[PDB]
């Protein structure tokens, strides 16, 4: 019966909060939202408010273009009914140009041609998203942390999108845009370049991926277990180190010999994080441009 | 050596057996009744595996591999070089791992900190149990578990996996790696969102948890909070982990066909299923 | 036989390498040198140098903080060696729950409060933060306060809440002398009749160290408070029968 702080016992509701200002233009800044009780079991209950702006609203609807190409080639896909519509709607998948049409635009647009369509929405929609993400903390006078990290993630995307099908020759190389057939895609790449799993920067992707679980773990049951003496509050445990990061960082030196810092593990998580899609990214870009077949790869390099 | 903070936290207590008597550290490592079994634990498995390393005739640690029994010794025991050291060392390594939780839940008692770090191990050792006890206690036979060597048990896992077709389609498995995407995710933003506000740009006086708060609601209109971070990178690396344990836990057992067949009921269902066009009709 | 790909891997464990090197150093900014039982330099401070001095520019005025910097506990420690060899505890030479040692310890923070990014208290008593109310669960205002020895301590008779964040943080509890001390939320279970602290038995919770306003608490008294009342898990337990 001990308390777990995993949700909260009292909940407590004030008047909304609005937020900094400093540089942001809050003429793009919506009302703020209505409150969530039940989100307020787990974190903060207040929605709202979001920022628009002119790349928002770009990235918006080129995102909502890009989602519509690929709903109109669905309900095509299902002579337009609708009970066939749900029916396979895992299954429905718009395919890149056929090797043929090699990186041309000329392929017809019920062959190819609308997958580069939707490429292209999505190409602007995660870019304009990108530069979202650095002016929110330009505006807020923050570090640029958050766009670096996500620029990680779209360098995995672009290279198996655009950059490693550009290398390849053709847009056919490119994964295309369905829930089940992206998942033979990823099957079919593994087995066309000889077992991704003896791709080495593959094996430190895995790696990434397995100890940011394990890290977030670590770190987010650690902070929850100084909760009792305001653990959560980073920012000021930086500034002015308390009991809460002292014991933090005691407990992992009695079990491992080695310990954090309240700041210095933000910086083990977002590094842990960021190197998942970063080596990710080389791997596939390697695969069939410079490597053919990983596994006999790996056995003429030691594996 | 200590940290210039650390003396005051190295009282005597805390120790859930043995009273004082291994209430003690070795440098930075406190020790406990549970490290001394840590120790032992570890100790006897690395010795095994070197005896099996012998037994195979390489010191290379990219060859060795130690094998669970052949499916032929069911649920019995093997002979040392036939699965038993497997056997032994899989003992050890779980007795190692459960000392090494408790020897953690001593060191929450000492600190007088909460129980969520052993308690999140937790997770990862019923992980580590279901592929060499539950699952092939309930298949019938321990060699179903994977071999402890560096290439072998990924060769063991793809074997696994195409066993059952593309082990995408099992929808336990989407829903861990879901949650392992989310977590990397999660904790790409969070450890983003952090440093973002301790080192802000230059000329600027560090940020607080309100820029922090309101960065993430004009990204996407809402911010969890500093300690609903927490919760959620805990509950999803944890809900990963029991997504993982869960679907390994019932291929084999309950399901044997390939997994893309799951969904089929989906596809086939009378309404529908003989509809011509799309992909399922 | 070296290509493009061995080139790239080797490169990237030769990157991985110097990563961790620069994340641990980043890691010392607090607690480094590492000291000897008596607090004198330790002789092997490992393979890693100290890191550089950074800089934080406080807000509100309240100065800057450079890592790493000269470390002192600046409190007193009421604690003796139990060994003249390295690796055993120290004992408390007192009472260890008043003199903030083992699990009851606090850190020299501020004596101010924490403050939010407009500069005001980010920690307030809810009869001070106009609108601020119990908006779901068991509202704990006027239920008894009971100890691991199941007996009453007193009355809850505020909620403080932060305000930024809006969570309740600490109850405040009324004692039989008419006084309050805060008690940390994270260390209470609300109940349908009762708050139940397991940490302290009621006779403990005088002992909870006191904050000098009425509508504010400092990153110091926080310390003091919420080490006290963890501290009593471990020095409370021979009451919890
Ligand atoms: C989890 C689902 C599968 C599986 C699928 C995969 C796949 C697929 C891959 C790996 C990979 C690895 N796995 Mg495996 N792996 C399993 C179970 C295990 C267990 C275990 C006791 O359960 C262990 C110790 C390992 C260990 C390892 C490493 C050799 C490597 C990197 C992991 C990592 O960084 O994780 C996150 C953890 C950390 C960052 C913390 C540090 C972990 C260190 C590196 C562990 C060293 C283990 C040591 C070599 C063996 C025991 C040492 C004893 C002293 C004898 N696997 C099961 C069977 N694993 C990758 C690889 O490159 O393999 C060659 C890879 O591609
Ligand atoms: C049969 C299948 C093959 C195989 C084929 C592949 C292939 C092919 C790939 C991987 C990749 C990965 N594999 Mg593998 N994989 C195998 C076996 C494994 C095993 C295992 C237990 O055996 C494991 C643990 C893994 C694990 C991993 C990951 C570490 C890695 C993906 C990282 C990631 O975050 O991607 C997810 C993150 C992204 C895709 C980035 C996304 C960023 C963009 C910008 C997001 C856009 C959002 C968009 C606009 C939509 C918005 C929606 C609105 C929000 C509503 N693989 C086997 C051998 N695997 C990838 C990799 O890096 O390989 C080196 C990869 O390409
Ligand atoms: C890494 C190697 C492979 C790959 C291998 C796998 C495997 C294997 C699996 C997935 C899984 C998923 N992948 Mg994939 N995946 C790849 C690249 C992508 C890209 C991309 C931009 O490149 C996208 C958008 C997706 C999207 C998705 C989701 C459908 C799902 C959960 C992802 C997740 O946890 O995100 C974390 C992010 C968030 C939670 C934020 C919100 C994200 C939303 C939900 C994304 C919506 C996308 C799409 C528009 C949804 C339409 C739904 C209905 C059809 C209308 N994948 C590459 C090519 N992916 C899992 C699954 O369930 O598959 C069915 C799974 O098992
Ligand atoms: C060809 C292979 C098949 C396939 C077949 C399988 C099989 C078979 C399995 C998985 C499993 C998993 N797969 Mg799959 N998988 C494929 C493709 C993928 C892709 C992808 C992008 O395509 C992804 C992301 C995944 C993702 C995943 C995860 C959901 C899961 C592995 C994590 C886990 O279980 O951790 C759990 C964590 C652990 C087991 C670690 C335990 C650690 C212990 C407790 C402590 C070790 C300490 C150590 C010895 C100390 C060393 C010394 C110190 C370091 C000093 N797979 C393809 C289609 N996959 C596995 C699973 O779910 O397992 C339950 C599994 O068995
Ligand atoms: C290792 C790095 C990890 C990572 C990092 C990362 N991702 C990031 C970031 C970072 C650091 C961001 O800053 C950024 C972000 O903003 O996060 C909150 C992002 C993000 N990562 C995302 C997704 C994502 N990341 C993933 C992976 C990862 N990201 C890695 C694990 C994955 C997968 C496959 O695992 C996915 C799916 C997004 C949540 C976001 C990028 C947002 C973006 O680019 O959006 C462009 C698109 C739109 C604005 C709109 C698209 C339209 C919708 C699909 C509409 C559907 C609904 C409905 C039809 C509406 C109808 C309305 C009508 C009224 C018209
Ligand atoms: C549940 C969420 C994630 C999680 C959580 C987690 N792991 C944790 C913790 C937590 C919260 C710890 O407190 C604990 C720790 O101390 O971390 C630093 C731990 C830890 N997770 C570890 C590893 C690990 N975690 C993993 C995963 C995860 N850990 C999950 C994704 C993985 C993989 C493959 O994904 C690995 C490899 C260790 C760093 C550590 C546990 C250390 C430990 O138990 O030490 C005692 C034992 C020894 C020192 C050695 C024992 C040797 C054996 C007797 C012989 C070898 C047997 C083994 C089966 C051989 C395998 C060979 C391989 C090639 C397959
Ligand atoms: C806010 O707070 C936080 C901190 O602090 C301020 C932290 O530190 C941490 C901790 C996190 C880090 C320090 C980041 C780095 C961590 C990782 C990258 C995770 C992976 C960790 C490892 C691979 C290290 C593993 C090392 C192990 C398992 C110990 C090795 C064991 C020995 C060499 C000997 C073990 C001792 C024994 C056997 C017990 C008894 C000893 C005898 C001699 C007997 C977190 C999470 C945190 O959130
Ligand atoms: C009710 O129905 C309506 C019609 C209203 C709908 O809207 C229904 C909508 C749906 C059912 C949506 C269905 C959507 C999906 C199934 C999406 C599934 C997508 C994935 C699983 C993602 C797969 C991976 C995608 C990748 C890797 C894309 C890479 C993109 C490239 C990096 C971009 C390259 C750019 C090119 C080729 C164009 C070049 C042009 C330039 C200007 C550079
Ligand atoms: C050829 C293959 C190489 C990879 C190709 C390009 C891939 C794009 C990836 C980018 C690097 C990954 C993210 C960096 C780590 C996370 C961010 C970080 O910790 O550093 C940023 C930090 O300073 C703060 O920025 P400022 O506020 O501007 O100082
Ligand atoms: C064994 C040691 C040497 C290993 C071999 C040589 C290493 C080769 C390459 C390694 C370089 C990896 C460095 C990664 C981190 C880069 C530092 C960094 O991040 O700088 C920016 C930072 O300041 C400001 O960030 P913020 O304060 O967060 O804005
Ligand atoms: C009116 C607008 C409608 C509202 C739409 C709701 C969308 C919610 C989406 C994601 C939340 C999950 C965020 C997970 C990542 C958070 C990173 C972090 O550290 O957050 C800490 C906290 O937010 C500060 O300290
Ligand atoms: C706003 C649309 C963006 C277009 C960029 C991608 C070009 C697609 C070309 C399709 C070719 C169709 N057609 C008939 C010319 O063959
Ligand atoms: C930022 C955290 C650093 C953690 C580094 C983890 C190293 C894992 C080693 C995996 C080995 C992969 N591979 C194929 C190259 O052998
Ligand atoms: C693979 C990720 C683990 C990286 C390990 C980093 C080890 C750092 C050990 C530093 C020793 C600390 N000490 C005891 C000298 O203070
Ligand atoms: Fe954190």
């Amino acid at each position: 019966a001990e308390y777990q702080n995993i949700f909260t016992q009292v909940q407590v509701r004030g008047p909304a909060d609005l937020g900094m200002t400093e540089d942001v233009n809050l003429a793009n800044r919506s009302g703020v939202g209505p409150f969530s009780t039940l989100l307020g079991w787990f974190g903060n209950a207040q929605l709202g408010p979001i920022y628009l702006g002119s790349l928002g609203v770009l990235s918006l609807f080129s995102g909502l273009m890009w989602f519509f190409t690929i709903g109109i080639w669905f309900w095509y896909q299902a002579g337009w009914n609708p009970a066939v519509f749900l029916r396979d709607l895992f299954f429905f998948s718009l395919e890149p140009p056929a090797p043929e049409y090699g990186l041309s635009f000329a392929a017809p647009l019920k062959e190819g041609g609308l997958w580069l369509i939707a490429s292209f929405f999505m190409f602007v929609a995660v870019w304009s998203w990108w530069g979202r993400t650095y002016l929110r903390a330009q505006a807020l006078g923050m570090g640029k942390h958050t766009a670096w990290a996500f620029l990680s993630a779209i360098w995995l995307w672009m290279v198996l999108g655009f950059i490693r099908p550009i290398l390849m020759g053709s847009w056919s190389e490119a994964v295309p845009y369905g829930i089940f057939s992206h998942l033979d895609w990823t099957n079919n790449f593994s087995l066309v370049h000889g077992n991704l799993h003896y791709n080495p920067f593959h094996g430190l992707s895995i790696a990434f991926l397995y100890g940011s679980a394990l890290l977030f773990a670590m770190h987010g049951a650690t902070i929850l277990a100084v909760s009792r003496f305001g653990g959560e509050r980073e920012l000021e445990q930086i500034a002015d180190r308390g009991t809460a990061a002292e014991r933090a960082a005691l407990f992992w030196r009695w079990t491992m010999g080695f310990n954090a810092t309240m700041e210095g593990i933000h910086r083990w998580a977002i590094w842990m994080a960021v190197l998942v899609t970063l080596t990710g990214g080389i791997g596939i870009l390697l695969s069939g441009t410079v490597v053919d077949n990983w596994y006999v790869w790996g056995q003429n390099h030691g594996m | 050596a200590l940290l210039s903070f650390e003396r005051k936290y190295r009282v005597p207590g805390g120790t859930l057996v043995g009273g004082n008597l291994f209430d003690f550290w070795v440098g930075p490592f406190y020790v406990g009744f549970f490290g001394v079994a840590t120790f032992f634990f570890a100790a006897l498995g690395i010795i095994l595996i070197a005896w099996s390393a012998v037994l195979q005739g390489t010191w290379n640690p990219q060859l060795i591999s130690v094998y669970p029994p052949a499916l032929e010794y069911g649920l019995g025991g093997a002979p040392l070089a036939k699965g038993g050291l497997w056997q032994i060392i899989t003992i050890c390594a779980t007795g190692a791992f459960v000392s090494w939780a408790l020897r953690e839940v001593e060191i929450c008692r000492k600190l007088g900190i909460g129980y969520h770090i052993p308690f999140a191990f937790a997770f990862a050792i019923l992980a580590y149990l279901t592929l060499v006890l539950f699952r092939p206690v309930m298949m019938g036979a321990w060699g179903y578990a994977f071999p402890y060597g560096i290439w072998t048990h990924l060769d063991w896992v793809s074997n696994t996996g195409y066993t059952y077709g593309n082990f995408h389609y099992n929808p336990a498995h989407m829903i861990a790696i879901t949650f392992f995407f989310t977590n990397a995710l999660a904790l790409a933003l969070h450890g983003a969102l952090v440093l973002s506000a301790a080192n802000p740009e230059k000329g600027k006086e560090m940020r607080t948890p309100d820029h922090e708060d309101t960065f993430f609601r004009d990204l996407v209109g809402y911010s969890i909070g500093t300690l609903g971070i927490h919760r959620l990178g805990l509950l999803l690396s944890l809900s990963a982990v029991f997504f993982s344990a869960l679907c390994m836990i019932i291929t084999g057992t309950i399901w044997f066909d390939q997994w893309v067949d799951w969904w089929q009921w989906w596809v086939k269902l009378p309404w529908w299923a003989n509809i011509p066009g799309g992909i399922n009709g | 036989n070296f290509d493009l790909a061995s080139l790239a891997i080797y490169s990237f464990w030769i990157f991985l390498a110097g990563l961790i090197y620069y994340l641990q150093t980043e890691n010392m900014r607090e607690g480094y040198p590492l000291e000897n039982e008596d607090g004198t330099p330790a002789a092997n401070q490992g393979p890693f140098p100290l890191p550089k001095p950074k800089t934080f520019i406080l807000p509100h005025g309240r100065g800057t903080l450079t890592v790493p910097g000269p470390e002192s506990e600046d409190r007193p420690i009421a604690l003796a060696r139990t060994a003249v060899s390295e690796g055993f505890p120290h004992a408390p030479t007192g009472d260890p729950m008043k003199d903030g040692v083992g699990p009851a310890s606090w850190v020299a923070r501020r004596d101010l409060p924490e403050l939010d990014g407009h500069g005001h208290n980010k920690i307030k008593p809810m009869k001070a933060a106009a609108g601020f109310h119990v908006s779901a669960g068991k509202n704990p205002i006027g239920l008894p306060v009971r100890g691991c020895d199941l007996e009453i301590a007193g009355k809850v008779v505020d909620i403080w809440v932060d305000i930024p964040e809006q969570m309740a943080r600490f109850l405040e509890v009324e004692l039989k002398d008419g006084s309050t001390r805060l008690l940390p939320m994270q260390m209470v279970k609300v109940q349908s009749n009762r708050v139940h602290v397991n940490a302290l038995s009621s006779d403990l919770f005088a002992g909870i160290p006191t904050i000098k306003s009425p509508t504010e608490v400092t990153l110091l008294e926080e310390d003091k408070i919420c080490g006290y009342v963890a501290g009593g898990l471990m020095y409370a337990a021979p009451k919890r029968k």
